[PDB]
């Protein structure tokens, strides 16, 4: 009854042909119209064509249909825990001018901030790594490091030989530690460690390592080493004993350069704040935690640098990774991908940071802000997060950059959970990983040495890694062949602040922990450069330079978040 | 009286197509996808094979025409402002070099093919732009003395020709243009087809042509410096074998034509 | 533009076209009822002096200017096909001062490219009445009624000017 | 000779860059090409002329300034575009050759070219240029030769040729003789192929300057046009009208040997390329007029809303505005099969005291109706109003002119009664028919009337009887289908509200206009027009049982019992509920005829017959 | 190539519901036992959750970076039938294979090939006119116990795409922003034309 009367109450009694009825019914069903709804559509439709004989057929129907889809289509288109030198050095005050409401240019206070490295090497293809390229960068690692353990003891070039021929007389031999089996199943002992040779070097071969006259080593694959043994079976290369590989160089600055950094803070102690995500728990999406360290940042810390390494958005949280993102009530728009979830929680919050505050920003390989998903990786891109150029820097992974006369150099990659040891001896095993690892970083002269990366994987499927582009690793070494002064590698590990080999090395740990509950962040104070105080040792030569010293001068406290 | 007083690949095929037609002579830059490159390859090979089709079904230039024009606005255009167009046009002729310089029978046919084209662009040409086109591929006409010296012979040749080409029945019109043309000198064997149906006159080794014709040079030198270009193209296609996934693309390019 | 300028103080009382964002109570007597709220998109005529501000103050503005009879597509082409046989002073008594308020108030790139010809190609003719000194009336008569309240100023201190020079050289 | 194909080109690449005029083409085509296999639309475009302006400046001032040498080739370049597109196969022998090209025509932006009949001045000869005026004369139509075909007996050969004539072409050729060839070349005998040779159709109009316009009692001044093909017959005499066209010269001017001593000048034309009416009446309805329409006819009392909104400025009488907004509808003219007619228009009267607004109200009918005529009873004979003879031709009336409108008649009872008795026939065979020396006709006249009078006694008096105050004939009063009687009754509270009504009316000032310068919901009068033009047009309300069984209970009480009733019951009384009932339904518009329907006729009716509800 | 063969040894896309946790594979728009595109968005069958653009987005992109993540773990494999080893290491020579006496080519277990197949894959789920023309990989086969038994119209489909363009070119823009910055795409005509610098 219903369709039928309703369709005979608005079209004539004509209609009243059932197939008609269904025609109009099967409209009416398909683009939820009502029947007026298209009694009117129909009137349109009747109007514009010279037809006055616009008459209810099953033609003209048709039509109607068509000119249904068209006026359809048409609408689319229309629509403290822990510190390093409590005792001697006192916390910093901070940036007298954070606070300070007056837009007036900050004329004399300025930390200068300056990347030191070439950030257009970064910006390489993703997702395209050739063997032949990788291997090569590889076999030029152990090249390398033949050189610097040449020049360092003074070796003739004759002195070292291939380790995979038999020789009766002691020979000196580099390469990269290796697993005794290719298809290794994840413990390396001692007993189970070869040396890979470069290709000069040895062609490539590998040869299994007698490590049983050495008393105390600490090695890790990937490790590029040099020792002095002999093959006399052609079977195993025994050690008699490992060259220690010399550590890079100290920065410096001369006498004019620190006097300018002085003045530029008028003999105040610089204050760095140093954070790592993840900034919200695994069970949500709050920020409560970062807006309340931001209001302290700007009102009671002020520090003169803030430096925040990702991951901003891990992509491997529980909630994305589960599909169970929840809705944002606060928002009149809700997000439509994971960059516009930065835009609308993260840069509000970090926006309201003071503008005397330098804020560098360094990324992770699981931020999903991030398309460069690689290590070594690109810069965030500033302006696609809609933060200020006047005190926003986005750096690369890993980022070496200059504040003031000291140098930081920071990667976030956890290269201290995923060194793993072996470790032979007393001596050795008595020292504090966290140091040997340090010690390892150091010698090795990048940032991430180990080879191959670390993964993760779940009961079995990967789940994440270190994701290394090896074709591009040169870009992970220490810039300029000298250590940092202040070398800061977030880790999952426990949070620590220590000196290794005149470095401080940091980890700041989890700005937040899963649970919800305050993880840590790091301040670091470092008292101004003083030529008369002592704490600088001058190096002669043609020119005089100053090596900094920062760890004789800097304090780093573990703080709360 | 008063007075007062990358972009550059974009410049470069401004530069290219202000003339509306290229010689194609210059090596491009900067990147574009390898999807570009099958699909502009394709459209070309496409107008290209029709090209050649109606050649061996004997047809005319006028008919080519009529059958190739409505191709371009889908395929290949023409006479367009458009970046993409022009680069697409420039960049599906470079293409077809390194699918085409294999062989003697390859290039042949693509020399043929590609002249024929030039030739239909040039007749959609306004005159002003065939000038400026010719000008400024850097391409000597006789003095006023010479041609009424020889202004009978001259007219004796053209007369003809200006009735059946320019349709000037009236000898009086024919008359009045012949008193406006101009005419070229050069050696008879560069214009040897013109010599052999008797449309040019001849003196001395040398041989007179009117400005309204002499097409055919510019579009035979069209083809002996692509023939040329080719010829190169073929000396370094080890080079290109550097990249292996181009190789099965222009070995498909080529099938449609073994 | 001065403050105490007769011409601008005048010139900022036409009306043009605007549309509500909010209601609002008792502002009815700018629909002529003081007694009664205004309510969104409703559609009034006020004066620029008012509506100047009431698209500017906050988010949303309380008014919205709509698209003005004078600056409509008909007048851009007439200016564009012959600008010297335009009557302007029909279209609008104050035409290149709301021209120039209402570019600074959108940053109109076009418009201001045909105002600028409008006015260069209108002063030619105005020159040429200017120079012309009897020793033709209807002449001169016929063009001088087309001219705007602005473009009147120019014309009279130009005759005056060349008017002046004539009286002194011949005296 | 070589810049003809230039020209041509450019305007290829303006053809192809402005697609919208490509799917005009093609849209043509492709509708042509369908009736066909079963009207035609004409081979004709229309162009912008800013797009020409923005495209190009120098081919733009060159059609504008140089028609006789832009327009030619333009119109060629559209025939090649509309013949390369696709096409039905195997034409017959007359498509074959028909000399038909396509043809163009411009609106916009004229600028100095526009012109009026008495500013059109030698200076602008051979321009492109727009006039405006009345049309005061037209010619007959007439065929014209441009191609004839032949037919060679021997060879079995077609041959062909064309012809040409000042007028046919905007370039200039030698005149040719209108001949036609009888033998060949050969000598072989031809023959004339009709149907296969072309013929186009001709005729000339004369435009002049509106009265309007006129100075100092002048003499008017005027212009011919000529038209051709689809232009001819689009106009009559007294229609406005805006012609485009280029203005030329034409003939010897005396210069051919003359006793004129050559004082005479040269003939003048305006060739019509496009022709525009003007409104000095019709709609067209938008999208969003039919859904406004369709939503506003769903409230519960619509027909107080629209009545009430009818003439607000006048208080009072809501009986005759909702008897007015009735008559506008109309009801449903019927024709039987065996040829017999049925009326459908509805005609009122309406007669009382002075002052009591009756020529007021009358006079807004004639200023929403979209055909009204206007006249004053005595002002007009009988003749005049219905037809008239002269030379036989035979000349119609007021009442043959508003044909399917309305005719108001003023002042109707100072017509004599010699004038009224031609109108009996008009108001129910809606015909008019003469038998006069040399003539036998019959014409149409189905329109409705209204008119007004007074009383016999200058007021109207309840102590005699309706027949003693309204001196008309029974069968006269019968044709009007309601009759209202209105009267000045003096009362305080009535007065009060009347005065204070026209003093608030008064007071009113116009939008735009300082204070002392000179010059429930209403619907406003254009939409009203809009809301009776889609209701008369698109509905047609059939009857129903329900609506049957009020009207004939109702009829034949009114016409049995006995009452004081003002005016003769008959059958016609019948007649005029049905016509009321399907008009309030068409009001409403429903498809049927409803019971409340009938329900409001009857208490309409019995108001204005029986004198009180 | 059509897609059925471009895509033939890429991974379905799964979607986990964010209500009921239950997991099935999302090839576009077409008809599914297990969700339905409605003119809201992707709506799932078990439990009648209407996805937001968030929801769906986030697990295209976390499939797209699993994939990414695994395409860096570098497990390689030998091309000897016999020898077949699989290892992470690689040597200094790159393609010689670390099984002694073994000659064999070692190669990328996951190419970047197969990567740039499978972020191809996941961009045409999201092309809508490949939707409208029905040219997706199909999740289905006829003869699947999982075949949905009632089809989607040609109409409908044409119809559904329409009206889920933002949420189809949203997805496709998460999908895209990894394919620009992958290797394997771009030609570089100025080093190519070495020729002419002979
Ligand atoms: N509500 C009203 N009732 C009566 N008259 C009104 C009303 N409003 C205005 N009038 C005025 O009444 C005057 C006379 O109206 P009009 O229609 O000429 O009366 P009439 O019936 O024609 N009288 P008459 O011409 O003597 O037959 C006009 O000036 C109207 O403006
Ligand atoms: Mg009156």
């Amino acid at each position: 009854m219903s369709g039928s009367i309703d369709v005979i109450t608005h079209f004539g009694p004509d209609a009243d042909k059932p197939e008609i009825i269904t025609a109009l019914e099967n409209l009416t069903k398909l683009h939820a119209l009502s029947v007026e709804d298209l009694y009117i559509k129909w009137e349109q439709f009747s109007n514009q064509r010279r037809q006055t004989h616009t008459d209810l057929t099953s033609k003209n129907i048709d039509e109607f249909k068509q000119f249904l889809q068209l006026q359809m289509e048409k609408r689319a288109n229309q629509i403290i825990l822990d510190s390093l030198n409590p005792e001697n050095i006192e916390i910093s005050s901070g940036n007298p001018n954070v606070g300070l409401l007056s837009t007036e240019e900050p004329s004399y206070n300025q930390v200068k901030v300056e990347p030191f490295y070439d950030a257009k090497k970064y910006k390489f293809r993703t997702m395209r790594q050739n063997l032949q390229e990788a291997s090569d960068v590889l076999d030029d690692q152990i090249e390398s490091f033949t050189k610097i353990i040449q020049n360092h003891y003074k070796l003739s070039p004759n002195d070292f030989a291939d380790p995979t021929i038999q020789s009766q007389s002691e020979i000196y031999a580099v390469g990269r530690i290796v697993p005794d089996s290719p298809t290794y199943d994840k413990f390396l002992n001692p007993e189970s460690l070869s040396l890979e040779t470069s290709r000069m070097g040895g062609v490539g071969r590998r040869v299994r390592l007698d490590l049983s006259q050495v008393n105390e080593l600490s090695f890790f694959l990937g490790q590029i080493v040099a020792f002095k043994g002999k093959n006399a079976n052609g079977d195993y290369f025994t050690v008699n004993s490992i060259l220690p590989l010399p550590y890079p160089n100290s920065p410096v600055s001369t006498s004019q350069e620190l006097q300018e950094f002085q003045a530029n803070l008028e003999g105040s102690s610089l204050k760095v704040i140093v954070t790592c995500g993840p900034y919200f728990a695994n069970d949500n999406f709050s920020l409560e935690l970062l807006q309340e360290f931001i209001d302290s940042i700007n009102n009671e810390v002020k520090p003169h640098v803030l430096i925040m390494f990702g991951p901003f958005i891990d992509i491997t949280h529980p909630l994305i990774a589960s599909g169970k993102l929840p809705n944002f009530p606060q928002f009149k728009t809700q997000p439509k991908t994971l960059d516009e979830l930065f835009l609308k929680l993260f840069t509000p919050i970090l926006k309201t940071i003071s503008p005397h505050i330098q804020t560098v920003l360094i990324p992770s390989t699981k931020d999903a802000i991030s398309n460069h998903a690689a290590y070594p990786q690109a810069s965030l891109i500033r302006k696609a997060l809609q933060l200020p150029k006047r005190n926003f820097k986005c750096m690369a992974n890993p980022s070496s950059f200059q504040i003031n006369e000291i140098y930081f150099g920071c990667s976030n990659v956890d290269t201290f959970k995923d060194l793993k040891e072996v470790i032979k001896g007393g001596t050795t095993s008595s020292r504090y990983r966290l140091d040997r690892v340090s010690e390892h970083i150091l010698q090795q002269r990048r940032y991430y040495p180990i080879f191959p990366g670390s993964i993760r994987t779940r009961i079995y499927e990967h789940i994440s890694g270190a994701d290394l582009d090896v074709s591009y690793l040169g870009l992970t070494e220490f810039v300029g062949g000298f250590s940092p002064d202040i070398m800061i590698i977030p880790s999952e590990l426990q949070h620590f602040a220590r000196v290794v080999q005149n470095v401080v090395v940091i980890n700041p740990g989890r700005f937040i922990r899963a649970t919800g509950n305050r993880g840590s962040y790091a301040q670091i104070t470092v008292q101004c450069p003083d030529l008369e105080d002592g704490k600088l040792t001058l190096v002669e030569g043609e020119e005089p330079v100053y090596l900094h010293n920062v760890w004789k001068r800097a304090r780093v406290d573990l703080i709360a978040s | 009286m008063f007075r007062q007083s990358s972009e550059e690949e974009k410049k470069l095929y401004a530069r290219l197509y202000e003339s509306k037609l290229s010689f194609y002579d210059l090596p491009p830059q900067g990147e574009i996808t390898l999807e570009q490159f099958e699909i502009w390859a394709i459209d070309r090979l496409k107008i290209l094979l029709e090209i050649e089709s109606c050649l061996s079904r004997n047809k005319s230039i006028k008919e080519i025409e009529t059958i190739i024009k409505p191709q371009f606005q889908k395929l290949l255009p023409f006479n367009t402002e458009s970046l993409e167009d022009r680069k697409k046009d420039y960049y599906s002729h470079f293409i077809l070099r390194l699918c085409f310089c294999r062989s003697k029978e390859l290039r042949e046919k693509f020399v043929r093919a590609e002249t024929f084209l030039f030739k239909i662009r040039f007749n959609m040409l306004t005159s002003t732009d065939q000038t400026k086109f010719v000008q400024s591929l850097d391409l000597q006409f006789i003095s006023n003395e010479e041609k009424a010296e020889l202004s009978h012979q001259l007219y004796q040749t053209v007369s003809a020709s200006l009735q059946f080409q320019l349709n000037l029945n009236e000898e009086h019109q024919r008359k009045q243009y012949f008193q406006q043309e101009k005419f070229i000198k050069l050696p008879f064997e560069n214009v040897i087809e013109l010599v052999g149906n008797r449309l040019v006159f001849l003196k001395d080794g040398y041989a007179y042509l009117p400005q309204f014709q002499q097409l055919n040079l510019l579009s035979n030198e069209f083809a002996s410096k692509l023939n040329q270009e080719l010829i190169k193209t073929y000396q370094y296609l080890p080079r290109l074998n550097e990249d292996d996934r181009l190789l099965p693309i222009l070995n498909h390019l080529s099938s449609g034509y073994t | 533009m001065g403050y105490y300028d007769i011409d601008d103080v005048l010139a900022d009382g036409t009306e043009f076209p605007c549309k509500f964002q909010y209601d609002i109570p008792g502002l009815g007597y700018l629909e002529n009822n003081p007694g009664r709220p205004i309510t969104k998109n409703t559609k009034l005529s006020l004066p620029l002096w008012l509506a100047r501000i009431l698209a500017i103050v906050g988010p949303v503005p309380f008014v919205e200017l709509l698209p003005p009879d004078m600056f409509s597509t008909k007048v851009m082409n007439a200016i564009k096909t012959d600008p010297v046989a335009l009557d302007l002073h029909s279209i609008n008594s104050h035409f290149f001062s709301l021209a120039i308020k209402w570019i600074m108030l959108f940053s109109e790139k076009e418009l201001a490219n045909v105002v600028s010809e409008l006015l260069l190609q209108r002063a030619q003719e105005l020159n040429h009445h200017a120079s012309s000194l009897s020793i033709t009336n209807i002449a001169t008569s016929t063009f001088l009624l087309k001219l705007e309240e602005m473009e009147k100023e120019i014309y009279k201190k130009s005759h005056e000017s060349y008017k002046d020079t004539k009286r002194w050289m011949f005296k | 000779d070589a810049v003809f194909g230039d020209r041509v080109r450019r305007f290829q690449e303006f053809l192809d860059t402005f697609t919208s005029y490509r799917d005009s083409v093609r849209s043509i085509q492709v509708y042509n090409s369908n009736n066909a296999a079963n009207n035609i639309l004409p081979h004709r475009i229309i162009i912008s002329l800013d797009d020409l302006r923005e495209f190009d400046r120098s081919f733009w001032s060159g059609i504008l300034v140089e028609p006789a040498y832009f327009i030619p080739p333009a119109e060629k370049a559209l025939t090649d575009l509309a013949d390369s597109m696709d096409d039905v196969p195997h034409p017959n022998a007359s498509a074959v050759s028909s000399r038909h090209p396509w043809k163009l025509s411009f609106k916009g932006s004229f600028g100095a070219h526009a012109l009026s009949p008495r500013t059109l001045t030698a200076q602008h000869l051979n321009k492109l240029v727009s006039v405006e005026g009345i049309v005061t004369k037209t010619s007959l139509v007439r065929p014209k030769l441009i191609r004839s075909v032949h037919y060679a007996a021997k060879t079995g050969r077609f041959h062909y040729r064309d012809y040409t004539d000042a007028t046919t072409t905007l370039t200039t050729r030698i005149p040719t003789p209108a001949i036609y060839p009888t033998e060949d070349t050969e000598g072989n005998k031809l023959t004339t192929e009709y149907g296969y040779s072309t013929f186009i159709d001709h005729q000339r109009i004369t435009v002049q300057e509106m009265p309007e316009m006129a100075p100092a009692g002048q003499l008017p001044r005027s212009i011919d046009v000529i038209l051709d093909d689809d232009l001819v017959d689009k106009t009559k005499p007294g229609d406005r009208v805006n012609v485009v066209g280029v203005f030329k010269s034409l003939g010897a001017g005396g210069m051919n040997q003359s006793n004129s001593n050559t004082l005479i000048g040269f003939k003048t034309l305006i060739l019509g390329n496009t022709v525009y009416p003007l409104h000095a009446a019709r709609q067209m309805l938008t999208d969003f007029d039919i859904r406004n329409i369709n939503k506003l006819s769903k409230k519960k009392d619509i027909f107080d809303i629209l009545s009430q909104s009818l003439a607000p400025s006048i208080y009072g009488h809501d009986h005759i505005k909702k008897a007015i907004l009735l008559m506008l509808m109309g009801g449903v003219e019927k024709n039987l099969e065996n040829g017999s007619h049925l009326r459908g228009d509805i005609n009122i009267l309406m007669v009382g005291d002075p002052s009591t607004a009756k020529s007021q109200l009358l006079r807004f009918v004639l200023n929403t109706a979209s055909l009204a005529i206007a006249t004053t009873g005595r002002g007009s004979s009988g003749v005049g109003l219905t037809a008239a003879v002269t030379t036989r031709r035979l000349e119609a009336g007021a009442m043959v002119l508003a044909d399917r409108g309305v005719v108001c008649i003023d002042e109707f009872d100072k017509m004599t009664d010699v004038d009224r008795v031609a109108i009996h026939e008009v108001m129910e065979q809606q015909t008019v028919t003469i038998a006069k020396a040399g003539i036998h006709t019959t014409l149409n006249a189905r329109c409705s009337v209204i008119a007004a009078a007074n009383p016999v006694f200058g007021q109207y008096d309840v102590n005699r009887d309706p027949h003693q105050n309204i001196a008309l004939p029974d069968s006269l009063l019968s044709r009007f289908d309601l009759l209202f009687v209105v009267t000045d009754d003096i009362n305080e509270i009535r007065d009060r509200s009347i005065s204070e009504h026209v003093l608030r009316t008064h007071r009113y000032l116009p939008p735009g206009y300082l204070e002392g310068e000179p010059v429930p919901k209403l619907v406003t009068i254009p939409f009203l027009r809009k809301y009776v033009q889609y209701a008369k047009e698109r509905v047609i309300p059939q009857l129903t049982q329900e609506a049957i069984n009020v009207i004939v209970k109702n009829y034949t009480d009114l016409r049995n019992d006995d009452n004081t009733k003002k005016s003769p019951i008959t059958a016609r009384t019948l007649e005029t509920l049905i016509r009321l009932a399907t008009a309030h339904a068409k009001v409403r518009l429903s498809k049927t005829v409803n019971k409340v329907d009938a329900k409001v006729a009857a208490n309409l009716l019995r108001f204005a017959l029986l004198g009180e509800d | 190539i059509t897609d059925v063969e471009r895509f033939k040894d890429t991974v379905t896309l799964e979607l986990s519901c964010p209500s009921c946790d239950k997991r099935f594979p999302f090839g576009g728009i077409v008809s599914s036992n297990y969700y339905r595109v409605s003119y809201n968005g992707l709506q799932c069958k078990h439990c009648e959750q209407l996805f937001t653009p968030l929801q769906l987005t986030s697990q295209i992109e976390h499939s797209i970076r699993a994939h990414i993540s695994l395409y860096y773990a570098g497990w390689l494999q030998c091309d000897d039938s016999t020898c077949g080893i699989v290892t992470r290491q690689v040597s200094v020579f790159g393609k010689r294979c670390l099984n002694d006496g073994c000659t064999g080519v070692m190669r990328y277990k996951y190419s970047d090939k197969q990567l740039y197949n499978q972020l191809l894959y996941f961009d045409s789920l999201f092309d809508c006119e490949k939707n409208k023309k029905q040219e997706l990989k199909p999740i289905y086969l006829p003869d699947d116990l999982d075949y949905p038994k009632e089809q989607l119209t040609e109409s409908s489909i044409k119809a559904l795409t329409e009206q889920n363009r933002e949420l189809m070119e949203t997805g496709r823009s998460v999908v895209q922003k990894y394919l620009n910055d992958c290797g394997r795409r771009y030609v570089d005509m100025t080093s190519i034309f070495d020729f002419m610098l002979n």
